[PDB]
């Protein structure tokens, strides 16, 4: 509804042209229309798992059978396919329970758009939309952004645009945040403590009598 | 996103021991007070938009410099940022009342509100008043009996007054 | 985790709207189900020692080679049988967790995620724990509606193994 | 449309999994709620001609200028008052629809989607139908738990107008 | 995605009249048979993986040329395509049983199955036979009383046999 | 499929450039490797009936229960043992395929894709075919040259089973 | 993407039998002619840009209307589209020569070229002539011995003349 | 991604002079030890999955608190993190052995591992110990001669023990 | 940079799998190619002062105006001819780099990336260095397989200029 918070963009490796003509350490950025085979589509369906979830969370239970079938059929465009993984409640429990709203901006830019966030003030800018539009509505506004649709195009798996000397993003950003880790240490269940006996100590009634002489 | 039930589960989980009978008895009481929890949550969302506008007028009277020019909530665009975001406290409060736990309230609506304002210039003090003006009206809406059966829920309404006080004191 | 209270919450979050009567009716359905499910959890916690002794001995009589074959994966040595009662002692916790939570949340988050992932590596056959749970399915001794409630989570774990 | 049966269905569809006990408990919450909601719909369908006569006359006495001011948007002419009973006669259908469906589906799909979109164009003030529904909220004559349940869909429409 | 309720709603919307009394009398009966509907749906998903493997062996015996070389389900990969996709019939059937309507079954699992096989080259008849195999075992799983209260599920059972017969005849 | 000729092709396709000397040197690495490999495939095709007889009997002596336990999954009946020589007769084809192709293409496309997917369902323990291949690894009779190249594909299949 | 090897593999997979002896005798011959295959492929990409410009001038002389205003290759932008493309035939031809199979040529550079032109207005004859002007020069570049050892590759060069004739006749 | 060759190239590019004679004498030795490099790398990937499980059991015995509840590797999802991940050290180590340089090891598997753990809570020291349990078994797998020709590769195996020690000491 | 060793590495990285026999055969294609390529680099490093003297004088006789026309871009003054031997002295380094590396990596990373980008700005005609390299192509004096290996990188640079 309301137009977005105006954010200043910083200098970033993809924001400009760079005259690298295809370097080797650059990704293999895949396309659906090349395949014509059983064979090619299994590799292409694996690299999109490797982008949006991460290698560590690429286990079989999480994977969706219906979505994989669609790509082979070709009924759904790969850009329409990534919407399945971002609005998947198997994905949603792993990342939305554990990450705050401002980290949820940063993780979606870092994976889906394949770009670093510019500044801090633009994760604030995208934040209002997510709370009101939901997680699905913020993802929907990110994939239908003009920036995403022009540069990745219609059928090309997400990837990092320019990384001349830049950290891989899967390695760079943890699935969960530094905040949610501190809760895990707080509910560690320390052993032999005085704190777990505090709720038992108040239930016991003690009467004390003092004599003065 | 945690419950009262999964609060006990994740606490019993760390130990690696099955939940005790006494703990279970406590959860059987939450089943008995479960229908009163739907009484209080349904009464807020029915009066949701009426309590946003009513707490807004009492805020913008008693701090007149906000909608005055130069104020942080002056123009019609920011003003809608503040007016409509007063639902977002109530969106995440009534989540926590129906959850019975403050975990959903903490990692969405509490984890960065005191963060985001230094970069924004929105005053911290103003927020404390506004949510605290919701609390005495949200408790007062759920308190009065009109066309419902009479019961006792003072041990449950104090959870709601704790939830707004958790939301207030984490910002200001 | 997944709970039909929080299932109503996370569904209303993506639409960005208040808790209407659609999400509210999902709560009561969880509430009155607990009264047939909490004493379904009390039937398992009271009989804790019985079932992990029963299911472990049921595995050895079903598969007699798993006590004789030399290997870490098997139960030939003592530390295998010490790891035997640890594993089925770990299954009965999550079933009592998922009965008390009222959903398949703890079964999802703590047991079956990556369960088919590890068993390919450590060559633990899943049909071992199939017969282990099927002994618990017949020996629980629960009765009535509550028993049915404790019966689905056993069968939900079996279909996740296979 | 949105129904806490189909809310359980569409949630289990995106995960690509079977109907576990998480989605199943959302069904019986809808089922036993209908028995306090179907005779909540019978209280409105029997009193159909009372309320649309009552709410229309309540609007004119609340806003006395809407009968006098010349304009298509107002109720000065006869076809305005003919369009008056059409509009509030259209509100009571969806409330009886959303009571019978048990969710806010028909209120979403048929009434409030684009409801704030049209009222800016035809300069129909939403506070007209606020006082119209508040007369129905006080004079529907329903009693008991069923009446209370219905009471929410009236208040859910009011918050959508404002 | 339609219900039995929203079937009546969208039908009553087209005529533009209020909901008639006998339609509410019929839907009140669906409330009474609502608990039997959860009896039948819970029994299938508990026996979901057991009825996929059991219907697969009876299919691949009685048509041996499939897993024989040159067959459409010969190699391990394709074999997993069919074996695991036999759940997808059951995924969308038990959706339709709990919905009580065949609208969810039609636009997901029925709308292009007879379409997709000509390009694919999979035999339509073989798939149809497999669906039939599931039906006499899925009805037989929900039929027998063991540890449940005696009840008449004949009316409910027929709908399930109609749903597989809808799924079978739309392909072969 | 994957072949270090086509590995050089599909890599140069995504960059949209001609076959430079980078992709060209990957070809002659495949070419002179075939001399060892082709002979290495001739050692398996000549000894076809020996190894599938040898590995099947090696499985029964390693796991003596698989001949006695009643079940379709096992080899108690005759059609189990008929399906026994079919399975290990199917493994030796792909190893001779992947030796001749010179890459792990046919092992990827025809054997190990979904191999851990089916074995959870039909409760076929992968450690059965581990001991089956390890008999072929010790008794194929090829030493040096192509055999070393030939052996890797036996060990590449074992790590895919586990 | 298929080889000569995986051509035999996928053909022997469909019959489901082991690889026969004469097939291994035929593939052993491909090993012996493998070094001549790198002789021919390396000679084209060294003369890649020289044969694009040389075939372009012979095309745009003998059809002068393309160059002339109103033509399909008139403006400097489209002209680079066609000029840039003539490498893309050669990119996918020399893939197929080094592959020894026409599968990579078919599903990338042949599968939609006769498709894409009806919507584009590019004439068929111009494309066909250009490919056929590459073929007599690409064969002539690999034919002549200067500083290489003399061998016989007429059974191999005819594969290259077949690949351009496959690329030509599928469009015009 | 750098080689031993492109290590010398990028070093000789910075001085801007031609490649000296002894550098070509040293690189000619890498050609002679090139066939010993292939065998060692090939052997590791043949024993890849066997050395992941074997180093995992020796880790989770000697630190039992990890798979004990409350531990960082307690649950299966986390556990399938620490176990599968152990391939990713071996994936980037055997890249560096076949490269003969530690540049590929540094910017993928070393550049943020000591970074990512403070936010994760995983113990860095425990991970380091696990990699050091890989090293004495990976060296021992490539050491023993069974069915290979005898040679000397102690000057080459020490590069592999350096690569794990580079991977270990950069984290713990 | 691009090397058919690292070409095998970066391809196996995106699939997230171990170095199979597909990537391994790309290594020995690079290895035995070096023995016909390292003395192909020794033929250029020994003749370093011959070729940069030869190609520079070959440019002036081909284009006689480039010694007479007044401009910074040309070789009329002394610092132009000092920048003449710097440029072709810079070409022969990368050819010896890309022969030793065995791929077109250093030709990609150090010479031809942005080579058509700068020549539009400084109006350096690329046909100047075409005739410069073609003198080196005929005057190298290499014979046998090594000559063929040193001949492609000269022709790979020419097609990058045009
Ligand atoms: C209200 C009492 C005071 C106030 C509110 C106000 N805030 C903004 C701008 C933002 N508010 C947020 C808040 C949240 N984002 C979240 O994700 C959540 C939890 C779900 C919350 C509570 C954010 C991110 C912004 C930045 C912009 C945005 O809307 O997306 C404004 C607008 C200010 C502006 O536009 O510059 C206003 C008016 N400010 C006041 O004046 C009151 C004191
Ligand atoms: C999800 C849909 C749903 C709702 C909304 C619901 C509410 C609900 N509240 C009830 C009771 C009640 N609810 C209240 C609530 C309160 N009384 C006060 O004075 C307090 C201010 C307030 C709490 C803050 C009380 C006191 C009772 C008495 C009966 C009982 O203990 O349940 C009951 C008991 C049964 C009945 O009334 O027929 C129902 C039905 N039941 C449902 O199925
Ligand atoms: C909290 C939930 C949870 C469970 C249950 C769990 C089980 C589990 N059991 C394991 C091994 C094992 N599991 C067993 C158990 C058995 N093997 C037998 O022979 C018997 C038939 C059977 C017991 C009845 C044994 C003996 C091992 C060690 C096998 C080995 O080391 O190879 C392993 C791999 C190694 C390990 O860390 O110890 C896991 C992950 N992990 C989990 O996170
Ligand atoms: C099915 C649910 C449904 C409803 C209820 C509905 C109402 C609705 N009433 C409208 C206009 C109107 N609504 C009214 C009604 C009133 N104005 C008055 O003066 C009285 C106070 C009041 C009646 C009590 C009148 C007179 C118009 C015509 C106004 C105009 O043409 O500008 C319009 C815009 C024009 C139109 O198509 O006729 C809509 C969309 N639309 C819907 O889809
Ligand atoms: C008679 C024994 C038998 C079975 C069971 C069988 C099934 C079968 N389904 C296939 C494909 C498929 N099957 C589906 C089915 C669906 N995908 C969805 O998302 C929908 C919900 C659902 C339909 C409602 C799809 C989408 C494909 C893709 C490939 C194709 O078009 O065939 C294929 C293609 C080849 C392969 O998978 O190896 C097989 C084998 N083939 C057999 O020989
Ligand atoms: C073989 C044919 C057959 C069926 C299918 C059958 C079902 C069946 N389920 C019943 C009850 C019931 N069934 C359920 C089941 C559930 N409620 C929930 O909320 C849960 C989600 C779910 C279990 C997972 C419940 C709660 C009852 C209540 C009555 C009872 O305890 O039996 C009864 C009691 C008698 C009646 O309903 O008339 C019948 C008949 N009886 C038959 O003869
Ligand atoms: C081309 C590659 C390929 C292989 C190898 C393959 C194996 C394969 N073996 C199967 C069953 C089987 N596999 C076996 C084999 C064994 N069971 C035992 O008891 C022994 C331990 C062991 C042999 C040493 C048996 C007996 C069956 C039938 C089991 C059943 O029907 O339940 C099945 C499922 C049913 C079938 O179609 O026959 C597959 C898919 N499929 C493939 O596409
Ligand atoms: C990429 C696929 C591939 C591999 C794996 C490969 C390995 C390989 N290692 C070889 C030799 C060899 N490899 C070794 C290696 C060693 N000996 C020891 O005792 C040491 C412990 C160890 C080094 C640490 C030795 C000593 C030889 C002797 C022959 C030679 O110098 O190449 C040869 C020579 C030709 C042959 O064996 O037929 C091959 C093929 N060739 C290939 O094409
Ligand atoms: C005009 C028709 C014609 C052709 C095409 C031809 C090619 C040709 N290339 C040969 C050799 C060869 N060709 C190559 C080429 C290469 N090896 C590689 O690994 C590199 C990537 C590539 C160069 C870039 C090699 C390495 C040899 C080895 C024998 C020799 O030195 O000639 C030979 C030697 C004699 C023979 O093979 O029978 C022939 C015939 N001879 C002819 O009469
Ligand atoms: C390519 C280089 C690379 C590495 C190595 C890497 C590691 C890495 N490991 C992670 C989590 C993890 N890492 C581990 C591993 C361990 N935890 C334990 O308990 C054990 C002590 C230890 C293994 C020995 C586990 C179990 C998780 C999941 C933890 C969680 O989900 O919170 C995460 C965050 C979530 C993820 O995507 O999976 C990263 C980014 N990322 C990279 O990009
Ligand atoms: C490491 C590989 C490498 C090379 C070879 C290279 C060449 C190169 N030569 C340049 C200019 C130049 N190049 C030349 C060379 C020539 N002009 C002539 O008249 C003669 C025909 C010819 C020499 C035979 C001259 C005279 C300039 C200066 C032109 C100017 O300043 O406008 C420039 C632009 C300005 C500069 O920084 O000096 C580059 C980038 N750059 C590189 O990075």
């Amino acid at each position: 509804s309301i137009p977005l918070l105006e954010y200043k963009p910083s200098s970033q490796n993809q924001r400009v042209p760079g005259y690298e003509v295809p370097n080797e350490d650059t990704p293999r950025i895949y396309r659906i229309e090349d395949a014509a085979y059983d064979s090619e589509l299994k590799e292409l369906i694996w690299a999109t798992y490797r982008q949006v979830f991460s290698e560590h969370v690429i286990l079989k239970f999480f994977r969706q059978g219906n979505l994989e079938s669609q790509l082979k059929n070709r009924a759904i465009s790969v850009r329409d396919f990534v919407r399945g993984l971002a609005k998947s409640e198997a994905f949603k429990t792993l990342v939305i329970k554990s990450n705050s709203n401002y980290r949820l901006v940063e993780l979606a830019l870092k994976r889906l758009l394949g770009r670093a966030p510019y500044n801090k003030d633009e994760e604030i800018a995208w934040s209002i939309k997510i709370a009101t539009n939901g997680w699905d509505g913020f993802v929907d506004a990110l994939l239908d952004s003009e920036e995403y649709q022009s540069n990745f195009g219609e059928n090309i798996v997400p990837y990092q645009r320019r990384r001349y000397k830049d950290r891989p993003f899967n390695l760079v950003t943890p699935r969960y945040g530094n905040y949610w880790r501190d809760k895990l240490e707080s509910e560690r269940y320390i052993e032999g403590d005085i704190k777990n006996f505090l709720e038992l100590a108040k239930s016991i009634e003690i009467k004390t009598v003092t004599f003065t002489p | 996103t945690l419950d009262v039930f999964t609060k006990v589960v994740s606490q019993a989980d760390s130990r690696g021991e099955f939940l005790s009978n006494e703990q279970l008895d406590a959860l059987a009481n939450v089943v008995k007070e479960g229908n009163k929890r739907l009484d209080v949550v349904n009464r807020i969302t029915s009066n949701a938009s009426a309590i946003v506008t009513n707490a807004a007028r009492a805020l913008f009277e008693e701090q007149p410099q906000l909608i005055a020019p130069g104020g942080n909530a002056y123009t019609n665009r920011r003003m809608a940022a503040c007016l409509r975001d007063m639902e977002i406290i109530l969106r995440y409060v009534t989540y926590a009342i129906l959850a019975g736990d403050a975990s959903v309230l903490d990692d969405r609506c509490l984890n960065g509100l005191r963060e985001t304002y230094q970069a924004l210039g929105t005053p911290g003090s103003s927020v404390a008043v506004g949510v605290q003006k919701m609390k005495d009206a949200a408790v007062g809406i759920a308190n009065d009996p009109n066309g419902i059966t009479k019961g006792d829920c003072s041990q449950l309404i104090s959870e709601v007054a704790s939830y707004f006080d958790r939301a207030a004191a984490a910002v200001g | 985790v997944k709970t039909p209270i929080t299932e109503a919450i996370a569904a209303a979050d993506t639409q960005g709207r208040f808790l209407g009567n659609t999400e509210l009716q999902s709560a009561r359905g969880r509430y009155e189900r607990a009264a047939a499910s909490l004493e379904a959890a009390r039937g398992l916690t009271s009989n804790a020692q019985r079932l992990i002794d029963g299911a472990t001995q049921a595995v050895y009589q079903k598969f007699p080679y798993t006590t004789q074959t030399p290997g870490p994966q098997f139960a030939a040595d003592s530390r295998g049988k010490s790891k035997c009662a640890r594993d089925v002692g770990h299954y009965l916790r999550i079933i009592t967790y998922s009965l008390v939570a009222g959903g398949t949340g703890p079964l999802d988050e703590y047991l079956i995620a990556g369960l088919a992932e590890i068993n390919s590596t450590f060559d633990l056959s899943p049909s071992w724990y199939v017969e282990a749970l099927k002994h618990i399915k017949a020996n629980h001794g629960l009765s009535g509606q509550a028993a049915n409630e404790a019966n689905t989570y056993i069968d939900y774990a079996i279909n996740a193994l296979s």
